[PDB]
């Protein structure tokens, strides 16, 4: 790795026109209002640590015939905010996890009545020897998983 | 002290 792996850039579509870069060296990358979060985004609607991205080693079930993408790394997006975050088309409730693909647009906060719309664009610039970068490609087609004691533990020491 | 998440309706 050169230093940066994933790029979360609060796009103009969102009230925020900034760019965030998740250093492959930092796992997991926390985002939210509180500076404690690797990423700094303060939106009264979201919690201190609205959500955080975590990278994990991608491993298939079996490979005694077919040749998959080997056991590399996959970047996951973890959500801990109450307002809920939305990844493209998958819902992200407090304690959820979803795979992030190069060019993944995640919604941190959306309000129809308040017109409060936030969202960052995930762009993988560097691939630290990844199976691809983070496009999933497995049993379930782009599905939002739930967080476990492992993920919750990462934020516990935030 | 600003500990309050403006949860939307």
């Amino acid at each position: 790795g050169n230093g940066r792996f994933l790029t979360l850039k609060p796009l103009p579509d969102s009230i925020i026109q900034e760019s965030l870069e998740i250093q492959q060296g930092v796992n997991p990358f926390f985002i939210g209002r509180s500076e404690d979060c690797n990423c700094k985004i303060e939106d009264n609607r979201l919690s201190r640590v609205h959500c955080f991205i975590f990278k994990k080693r991608h491993a298939v079930g079996k490979s005694m015939y077919e040749s998959p993408a080997q056991g590399l790394d996959d970047i996951w997006y973890c959500h801990t905010g109450t307002n809920v975050s939305y990844l493209n088309n998958n819902r992200m409730i407090q304690g959820t996890k979803f795979l992030l693909q190069d060019g993944d647009e995640i919604k941190i906060i959306w309000d129809k009545n308040n017109k409060f719309v936030i969202g960052f664009k995930v762009e993988i610039n560097d691939t630290t020897g990844l199976f691809n970068e983070g496009l999933g490609m497995l049993q379930e087609q782009r599905v939002v998983l739930k967080q476990t004691a492992e993920e919750k533990d990462l934020v516990k020491k935030l | 002290e600003v500990e309050l998440t403006q949860e939307l309706p």
